């Protein structure tokens, strides 16, 4: 198509974060009556833009996806386009391919929201009907209840989102946190990304460094940026390009000097520790030159290694700030002996030769001429959080920052990069023993398990085991369900109960569309994206914006907040209706008709006179955020926690954690950690002794998560009809493969198919597979090995490689051209 | 109407067109650049005696920034952001931050006269409410 | 939106007959490139029509889901037009609600055909992932070959389209025919619409009437029509619209007198023989009074007492034709003494009051005052042939027909009003005997099922006995399928063969959609249907056409006579390599490159010399019929069977059949037969004992059969999104049920589900519900019995009706206002 | 420019109409005849003091008949071959022939004036290249 309506001057116009990555770019939704449009002229238009002649380059972000026209519950019509917001500090501007798609991803009847969930759907023994939402309550609440009744909380499973951003966010996270951990009471509960109630970052936050500590202006003012397990052009986009780049062309060099008359800036310079050489290396390259990027190509798995020796190496050269040391820090002298590696020992252990260690040691930590040490920020993602062994990593790696005073000074911090947004607020998980979900239901535990906002079908890890078991429990209900007529709710509720304790399992997706999940699901019910809805979350610097909301969801689709507390209200009546008061009492607190009122019963209840327990991550400080505050605030929010709020200031925030050296320990002062090398964990070393391939596997900048609007695209469709494989060329030429044939991946976990995609700059003997995808799922040849706090391995497996054949129309529609920018 | 009306730009005789060398020129307008280029081996929707001519808009469609055609891989390039677009694939996004493909010019090959003549564009050009300003 | 693009004065044209029912009503399909446009003068635009100013009613019929934009395999795109042609004879312009989304329902990308099948599909296990058809065939043809090499043929069952149209035609029932009979040689085959190898119309046949006996024209000739068991309006649209009711309102009456200058034609009259009230007594009606118009209110299943309380009194009125008799048929004195039943008995049985069946016999059989018998034609379609025993009530029908000369004189006939339009050439079946397919693959036989172009999921009798064995039988192959790990195609074939001698079944479907079949099938294989390939068939006067090809498939679908043929030549190539002469020998006659040569082998060969058996419906003189022929005699084709051809005066054909009397016999005479009452059939009996509620089903005016298009329409989810049940308003009282509840209907066979439509028309204890749809399945709840050829009685069953719930949304969006126009 | 030019035509009052008495006006020409009831009872898209007013044109989608309002059905009628649509779901076709539902004529109604004004039509009016002529 070759036009676009434009918005007239007067449009409604609202904000919205983008619903995907943690950058949390932020973008305008512009709303009009189909019929209407505005002027070519600039100030006939809403985006003040003049469409009378070309526009210059950079002038706007505005193609034909970033618009559509959307009908209401009413059947009125309505134009809206999605575009970036210029003066938003994150983004300056920029938007992303992920979420310049947002204006196709809302609902409409007709296009790629057409099958989104809109009303109940249920599996009645042996095929999909539409169920009532009274209905779809009285099942799944009667069912929760004769579990509690029965076996207690235990027998009830879920696995939920606990991010933010869309199918999270503050108001969700507390919903759904309230339900599970306050109501119901059950320690039977993972996460989307990992299987079982813990965090990613448990050994930063023990030694006292929370893993959000920065500002994104700190990777403007920094002398160097390491980038470790990260792909962050890919992956984080809008930071990398809005923040790192400007960094590494010198146009931030007169704010460093303006903020530090005295200290010298030289050109600044990037680090990547990844085995794979990515577009993020090749792009740093291109901008920086190759003398400014150093690409530590390490072994898989080897990052406690190279953070050991570099840790020992900078303390031999007095590399270190033994003031901030003494005065901030408990375990120094603990940690250099436990942790003690030469660089030899190093280089063999990770393959990086000793002078490029010494190289990055001296960019990083050596001090400069004029006295102080480098501003180096450190950046980390799955890499390493689904490295091996989590906990060691950070330990190590922390240990290096702490003895270098690389956080807390500004350009400087430890950091996530993130993956979702974030949002959490919820009550505190209600057991003390860390449970693996999928094994116990592999082992036959639970009689229901609901996925929430999540698809471990494609994202578990080991997940050709899960999803085997989950396909043949669901299969023992369904045949149960088969033989009633005529039933009751109370009957089929005892007709499946009774399955349950045959080996069956019953199954609740809760979700925007069926997804695969709907292979084995018994019940799935219609949830609400940002603009359907109100959502407020922060993005990778703390900085809390309000999505608003501009259109109605689809059918009786509901906020996710909204749906559990449909969930606790049936159930709070069941147990009013059988005499038990001090149950229906646990279902207290959900008298909520607006998602606003999950917002202020959680976020901002933390730290209250009265509260509850209460886990924020906007803290004590929470109930001073209101979202008529953050509608003022626009989409530069506020860097979170909030120090003060008055009429004349708006919302104060907090750019950088850290800044006095006083650290979230018992103590105030960070904690050094033991760092031990180990190798291998044995269940991967098995797989690597036996099987010829590392399956490295990971993200796509076109492709986001699961793909569950991108599988509903034609373009996205064309271009990744089936998941890639990126193989180095000799070993494609020894297995006679090319761009295009099809391969089966498989070790003793499970076995998956994905498109070969050769790439020059993958190494002999390492692949990289496209994670979590519609059409070859990668999860299915990734082990089952988890660190002490069950935070999986995803990036530690290997397999062998079987052609299949050659998909000629892939070879006629696909390219497989680099995705390498030279 | 529902059609815009687009001009109808001489734009060479094929014969001139050496293999995989670009020709630029102006389409629908002068402010809209263009490469044309016979790739040398065919492809779906090429034109000309080998069925090997195609022709693009070379502004970025992520936000407008001149792309350069890169002869050795056959795509066009835009260094604002890193987006890449395949040639002999109809535009198609191989990495990058762009939401449509680089923009089609629609070339008519008519075999009595050998001219190519540039006739539509398939995809709206960045900048531009609709491709005939 | 609120225009439409105009096809150029010099677009491309081509025809097309529509796609879906028996009428085959001719449209045509205006292609051109997406840029250009017509202009609104009349002579510049292929319509031909005056856009200057509005056009008067009846000028056209043309809607924004008549109009689509297709991608072609070049990337190329082309607005078309899919409009019906003013002159071609069966439609005379006219488009039903079916037909007229034609272009709507042509492939696209983003549009209502997103979802079409586009390559190869292969359930690995445990997910759906693209495969290569060269993979799809060493496995498909593998599995084949293993089993005919082991248990031969009877190992191999199809459930196989037989019929025209799109999904059916004479190259594809071919290229399936030669395959599964020719070449595997299975007798393990059944029918899209029934359980086994048979025919509808078995009893009419061996009579020596075949059911497709006259042409649309003597609709228009007659004095009175009977639809028995037919709801035309609604299944048959534009032959009543543009025949039927043009006789109703006098327009005919000149044409009669035309052709017989000393008859009496009194004004034309209308019985319908149906249980229920439906849209088309109303619309009759409606055009010619309720004193021209007889609803013969039959008890469920009284078809035959009925015929023979009307055959016995037309012989003791002496109003039958004794010297026709007497001349052209053999039997008649016996079926006077077996079939004899009085009229007080006859309206005991069926309800029907005795003036009522005095009134339609003197108005259909008493001779007029100028001595000639009334010209009655007897219009029959699934409210008998799937009614109380099949054969029985064709037998008492024909009895009351060939004895009242009503077959072979213009303006009479009794035939099938047709469901799809029919287009078989097929080799004879390789069996002599009948088989219950579905009960064989309940009970445990076959290794591998195909169902091709039809979806028994939705449509078998007994459906969920059916699903339930397929789902149990394939999970056995998905989980024997999961400890695979590197397994050759050899490999694989062995592990799934091997599940099959432990209770499993490989399940293929070839099909334009995944479908509900996704829910069991192993692999899924991607057809193309009129339009991307040329195809012939016939409606239900047997009027050939040729639909042409105008734009490709998507991806690599293909047509099904050249799935047909790969599968041959996969079979030939591996019996070849496995030194099998006579094997391969067996799957020789398959060098196919376009459908036209499936076209060339079989339906041009017909009774030729050196051709092998083979069973036309173009007969012997098919080969006079070509591509080119057909593509000149224009959307009129010609009616079978082809009498003459040259180049002066084209395709010659037959108008009627058995116009002097002689029948399909061993003598050349019509046989009357027996036709015992003997009440409903025990089974179904059991159930109306049982049960309150006698559960009607079949056809609504807007939903083509499966839904497979329709499924992905906005409008027509918005219109019926679950399958609805008509339900008298007193009933509903009664159960406390308005429009929009959803209600459990259920008996000893299953439980199914549907939205309630109170329509003042049903009969109290009576219901309607819509069948074969993708919300809510019918076919659950009739039962198994079958005539004595394995004919089913899915009109005959009885169940009761429990409220689940009210679906606000179904309330707030959906019409449930009268379907009758009054 | 993208969108059709409709006329802001002036119907009537809202006060003026009684429940369930259809009005006649052309709408956006003196060849569209239209037809604006106000219902009585709320339907989403209704406007008004009761959200009760719809107006639709009443050319049959299928072929152009001019249909004709059902006062007790609240329908709109064609009796050429039959379809019926609901003036209660925005025209939704009820049973028939047409591929497109009734089409929605689009009021204003202003509480300053009480003035109901047709602005918009949402479909495509029969026997029309676009609605604006
Ligand atoms: N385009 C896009 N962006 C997204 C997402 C998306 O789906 N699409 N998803 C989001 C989410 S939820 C997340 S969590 C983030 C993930 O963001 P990242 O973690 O940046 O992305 P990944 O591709 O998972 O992995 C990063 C790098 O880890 C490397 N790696 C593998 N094994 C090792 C190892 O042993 N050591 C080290 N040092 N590196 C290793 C890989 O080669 C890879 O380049 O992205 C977010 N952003
Ligand atoms: N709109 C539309 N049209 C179609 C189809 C479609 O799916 N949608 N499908 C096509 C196909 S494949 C077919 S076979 C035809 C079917 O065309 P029809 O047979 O005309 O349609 P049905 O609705 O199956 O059944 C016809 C009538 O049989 C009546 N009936 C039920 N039981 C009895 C009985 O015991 N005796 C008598 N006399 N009548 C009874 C029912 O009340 C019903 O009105 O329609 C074809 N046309
Ligand atoms: S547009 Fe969206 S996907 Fe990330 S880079 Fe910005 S938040
Ligand atoms: S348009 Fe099609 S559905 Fe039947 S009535 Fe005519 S053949
Ligand atoms: S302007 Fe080309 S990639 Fe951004
Ligand atoms: S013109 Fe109205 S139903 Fe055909
Ligand atoms: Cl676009
Ligand atoms: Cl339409
Ligand atoms: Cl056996
Ligand atoms: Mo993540
Ligand atoms: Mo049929
Ligand atoms: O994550
Ligand atoms: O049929």
């Amino acid at each position: 198509n070759d036009r676009i309506t434009l918005p007239p001057a007067n449009a409604q116009r609202t904000n919205m974060t983008c619903h995907f990555c943690i950058v949390g770019c932020g973008y305008h939704v512009y709303k009009w009556p189909e019929l209407q449009e505005g002027g070519r002229a600039p100030e006939q238009n809403a985006l003040g833009l003049d469409f009378r002649k070309q526009l210059p380059p950079l002038a706007v972000t505005l193609t034909p996806a970033m618009t559509n026209v959307v009908t209401e519950h009413n059947g009125r019509r309505y134009n809206i386009m999605v575009v970036p917001d210029k003066a938003c500090v994150v983004n300056s501007g920029l938007s992303s391919t992920r979420g310049g798609k947002m204006a196709s991803y809302m609902y409409t009847p007709t296009g790629d929201g057409k099958q989104r969930l809109k009303a109940p759907r249920l599996y009645a023994a042996d095929q999909w009907v539409d169920t009532t939402w009274d209905h779809a309550m009285a099942l799944y609440a009667g069912l929760i209840k004769k579990t509690l009744d029965k076996d207690g909380p235990q027998g009830v499973f879920f696995s939920c989102f606990d991010h933010g951003g869309a199918g999270g966010g503050f108001e969700n996270t507390w919903g759904t946190g309230k339900l599970m951990f306050s109501a119901i009471q059950t320690p039977m509960v993972r996460i989307h990304n990992r299987p079982a109630y813990n965090s990613e970052c448990h050994a930063t936050r023990e030694m006292g460094i929370g893993e959000l500590n920065n500002a994104y202006e700190d990777a403007q003012l920094a002398d160097v940026i390491w980038s470790i397990g990260n792909n962050p052009y890919e992956s984080q986009t809008n930071y990398f390009l809005n923040h790192w780049l400007p960094n590494l062309q010198g146009a931030t060099t007169s704010k460093k000097k303006e903020r530090f008359p005295n200290e010298n800036f030289p050109q600044a310079r990037i680090i990547f520790v990844d085995p794979r050489e990515t577009p993020s290396v090749a792009i740093a390259r291109h901008v920086a030159g190759n003398d400014r990027v150093l690409h530590l190509a390490i072994e898989p798995g080897t990052d406690t290694a190279l953070f050991n020796g570099l840790f020992t190496y900078v303390v031999e050269q007095g590399w270190i700030d033994k003031p901030f040391i003494e005065a901030h820090t408990k375990g120094f002298d603990d940690a250099v002996k436990t942790n003690r590696l030469s660089l030899d020992e190093c280089s063999n252990i990770t393959g990086v030769p000793v002078d490029m260690l010494k190289r990055a040691a001296e960019w990083s930590y050596k001090p400069k001429a004029s006295g102080q040490a480098p501003r180096t920020m450190h950046a980390y993602e799955k890499g390493i959080i689904w490295g091996n062994d989590n906990y060691v990593i950070q330990s190590a790696l922390l240990d290096l920052v702490i003895a270098t005073h690389n956080v807390g000074r500004r350009g400087t911090g430890c950091v996530r990069m993130g993956g979702h947004q974030e949002g959490y607020t919820r009550p505190p998980y209600p057991g003390d023993k860390k449970i693996y979900i999928d094994q116990e239901l592999i082992k036959g535990k639970g009689r229901i398990m609901t996925w929430w906002g999540c698809n471990n079908f494609q994202t578990s890890n080991n997940a050709q085991a899960l999803r085997e078991a989950i396909l043949q429990r669901s299969a023992i209900v369904k045949q149960a369900m088969q033989k009633a007529r005529g039933a009751t709710t109370e009957e089929m509720v005892d007709v499946i109960y009774e399955a349950t304790q045959n080996g069956g399992l019953f199954v609740t997706s809760i979700n925007l569309y069926p997804t695969k999940l709907a292979e084995a699901a018994h019940l799935m019910l219609p949830a609400a994206h940002p603009g359907e809805m109100n959502l407020t979350s922060m993005n990778g610097e703390r900085r809390i914006r309000l999505s608003e909301k501009f259109m109605d969801p689809p059918g009786t689709a509901m906020a996710d907040c909204l749906i559990a507390a449909r969930i606790a209200n049936a159930l709070r009546d069941m147990y009013q209706k059988d005499g038990k008061a001090e149950m229906a009492a646990q279902f207290e607190g959900f008298d909520w008709k607006t998602e606003e009122d999950a917002f202020n019963d959680g976020f901002r209840r933390a730290g209250q006179p009265g509260a509850p327990a209460i886990d924020s991550q906007g803290g004590s400080t929470g109930h001073l955020v209101t979202y008529d505050r953050l509608r003022k605030s626009g989409n530069n929010g506020v860097q979170l926690p909030v120090v003060s709020w008055d009429e004349s200031k708006g919302l104060v925030g907090t750019e950088m954690l850290y800044t006095e050296g006083k650290f979230d320990t018992d103590d105030g002062k960070a904690h050094f950690k033991p760092a031990p090398w180990n190798g291998l964990p044995a269940t991967v070393q098995q797989q690597k002794d036996k099987y010829r391939f590392w399956l490295n596997n990971g993200r796509n900048n076109e492709v986001w998560q699961t793909a569950y609007h991108d599988q509903y695209n034609s373009l996205m469709q064309e271009r990744y009809p089936m998941a890639y494989i990126e193989m180095n060329p000799d070993d494609c030429k020894q297995l006679d493969v090319t761009g295009g044939d099809i391969v089966e991946v498989y070790n003793d976990f499970g076995s998956t198919f994905a498109m070969v995609y050769p790439v020059a700059e993958i190494k002999r003997g390492q692949t990289f597979m496209l994670f979590g995808y519609v059409n070859g799922i990668q999860g299915d040849v990734t082990t089952d090995w988890t660190d002490r706090n069950i935070i999986p391995y995803y990036k530690g497996t290997w397999g062998d490689i079987r052609k299949v054949g050659s998909m000629e129309e892939f070879k006629r529609t696909v390219s497989f051209k680099s995705r390498r920018f030279a | 109407r529902t059609t815009l009306q687009y001009p109808a730009t001489q734009v060479s005789v094929a014969k001139n067109l050496k293999a995989n060398e670009p020709v630029s020129f102006t389409y629908p307008d002068t402010s809209s650049p263009c490469v044309a280029v016979k790739l040398g081996s065919p492809v779906p929707g090429g034109v000309g005696p080998n069925n090997d001519i195609v022709a693009y808009s070379v502004l970025c469609t992520h936000m407008g920034c001149p792309t350069s055609y890169d002869k050795s891989s056959k795509t066009f390039k835009c260094p604002c952001h890193f987006t890449e677009f395949d040639a002999e694939k109809a535009g198609q996004m191989i990495c990058g931050q762009a939401t449509e493909n680089l923009p089609r010019v629609l070339l008519r090959y008519d075999e009595a006269s050998d001219a190519l003549t540039a006739v539509g564009v398939d995809g709206l050009i960045y900048g531009r409410q609709a491709n005939v300003i």
